[PDB]
């Protein structure tokens, strides 16, 4: 799964 | 980078109206848009997001409209409360700048401020220093500019004042402003006056006293 | 360091105040200099058991 | 869910400050930290933010060189240093929450710290200097509170049981001191055939004074 904390940020794994 | 322009700085009304602030972005911003309330001494708090969405438990009065550009707050009937500060934040991209604020104040009928003017104590000169003191009290609306004269002559420099928020009570306003001297360039002159500038009177309202 | 008191007993300023300094000496440069700011000139005294003084119009 | 920040603090120019922000109630990785300022005033500055799974700070084009986020993960704490304050750094620092996640339709601020002073000073503990203010159908009286640091003084008339009629100013930092004022209003039936007495405290050089304000003429 991923990680997002703003609409712009790239996800992390 | 994109800016958010907020009217107005100030917006005057009664218990049970309603009132309206914009917000207009600088570019389009979707719907990444938030409201918050501010009182006095506390931090901001949530009450609209998604331009139109409520916070959970905020009262139903508030509302939101909006998208793209073009933004409004809504309070339906205003209580006590609610005569306070609100900011909107667009979160599209950053920095993720914040609106420049509306403070609600109550109206209510105009009143011309009562002046009053205070020579140095003889408890600060004994020191070497001499403020002289007015107090502006009790008036409506907020607007107001004050000047000090020495001998005649306009002056700025040694100046400090300070300002009340709207009274719970009367809903006036009042305004303290100290000009100090040292003891002895207060010496060397003579006449000492406050003049208020305010809507309710076409001439300055003046106090003054001769050293 | 350590807390130093003055009391005050003026005309029409009364209470008491403090200080945190070296030594008693010291604390009472600050405390003649407190008093002179605040319009009190009078007789001075010291009790060293309570680290107080005591200046009276 | 709390976001619990660190007490006021104060600071001569030149030095360096570190605020805290701690986080409980949810897994703290989740969300994002933001910091706020606001000066005396004025309304609110996004000066950044902090990834809290990242460690990847984002600093505003007007926080760029005196300024640091960082991260204490297991304590659920955010950190915020200014390095070398100046006076324009008075001012109240917020952290707060952003809520969004991985699929997420909206982006806001929820939670926010109870916000935390800073005041830019050079000087140390001071007492304030109390001076009276007195004329020379109803009578204005008022104290003058001046020379003190750091805030607050706290001032009642009478010892409280005079309240109407009163309106004591905010204090204002001038040039590393503060001033404040208090004026007192009541029939000229009153003053000066009764006493009125303005007490003033700063808590922080343990002061404690009355002055009585006396007539200067009829």
């Amino acid at each position: 799964h991923f990680v997002q904390q703003t609409p712009k940020s790239q996800p992390t794994l | 980078g994109i800016v958010m322009t907020q009217t107005p700085a100030s917006q005057s009304a009664s218990l049970g109206e309603s009132v309206t602030i914009t917000c207009l972005a600088s570019q389009t911003i979707g719907t990444w848009l938030a409201w918050y309330q501010q009182k006095p001494g506390k931090s901001p708090q949530l009450l609209i997001y998604a331009a139109t969405s409520l916070a959970d438990g905020v009262p139903s009065r508030f509302s939101g409209s909006g998208s793209g550009t073009k933004f409004s707050f809504k309070i339906s009937s205003l209580q006590a409360e609610d005569f306070v500060s609100y900011y909107c934040q667009q979160l599209s991209s950053t920095p993720y700048t914040f609106g420049g604020g509306t403070k609600l104040e109550i109206k209510r009928a105009d009143a011309a401020p009562t002046v009053s003017i205070f020579p140095p104590s003889s408890e600060q000169l004994t020191s070497g220093g001499a403020s002289v003191v007015c107090f502006l009290n009790n008036f409506y609306p907020k607007d107001i500019n004050v000047k000090w004269k020495i001998d005649g002559k306009e002056r700025q420099n040694g100046v400090l004042n300070s300002w009340t928020d709207q009274d719970s009570k009367d809903s006036t306003y009042s305004m303290s402003s100290t000009l100090t001297l040292t003891k002895d360039e207060y010496e060397r002159h003579n006449s000492y006056t406050c003049e208020a500038t305010h809507k309710t009177s076409t001439s300055p309202i003046v106090k003054s006293f001769n050293r | 360091v350590t807390t130093y008191k003055l009391v005050i007993n003026g005309k029409t300023l009364k209470g008491e105040t403090t200080t945190k300094a070296v030594d008693a000496a010291t604390a009472e440069k600050v405390f003649k200099q407190y008093a002179n700011d605040n319009g009190v000139d009078g007789e001075w005294t010291y009790d060293d058991a309570t680290k107080t003084f005591t200046v009276t119009e | 869910v709390q976001l619990q920040q660190s007490g006021p603090e104060l600071k001569k120019p030149g030095e360096t400050v570190k605020l805290s922000c701690k986080a409980s109630g949810y897994t703290f990785t989740n969300f994002g930290l933001n910091w706020m300022k606001q000066a005396p005033g004025k309304g609110l500055k996004w000066m950044g933010w902090i990834n809290t799974y990242t460690g990847e700070s984002t600093y505003a084009d007007d926080f760029k060189g005196r300024f640091a986020f960082s991260l204490e993960t297991s304590a659920s704490t955010a950190y915020l240093q200014i390095n070398n304050v100046k006076n324009e750094d008075t001012a109240t620092y917020f952290c707060a929450r952003g809520f969004y996640y991985y699929g997420s339709r909206y982006f806001y601020f929820d939670y926010w710290g109870q916000g935390t002073t800073l005041t830019v000073s050079s000087a140390k503990t001071t007492a304030p200097s109390v001076y009276p203010l007195a004329p020379v159908s109803s009578v204005t009286l008022g104290c003058l509170v001046k020379g003190y640091f750091p805030e607050p003084v706290t001032l009642t008339w009478n010892s409280g049981s005079l309240s109407s009629g009163v309106h004591t100013f905010p204090a204002v930092l001038q040039s590393d001191l503060y001033t404040l004022s208090s004026s007192v209003t009541v029939t000229s039936s009153t003053w000066p055939s009764q006493s009125i007495t303005c007490n003033v405290a700063h808590p922080a050089s343990s002061t404690k004074v009355d002055k009585k304000i006396e007539p200067r003429g009829p």
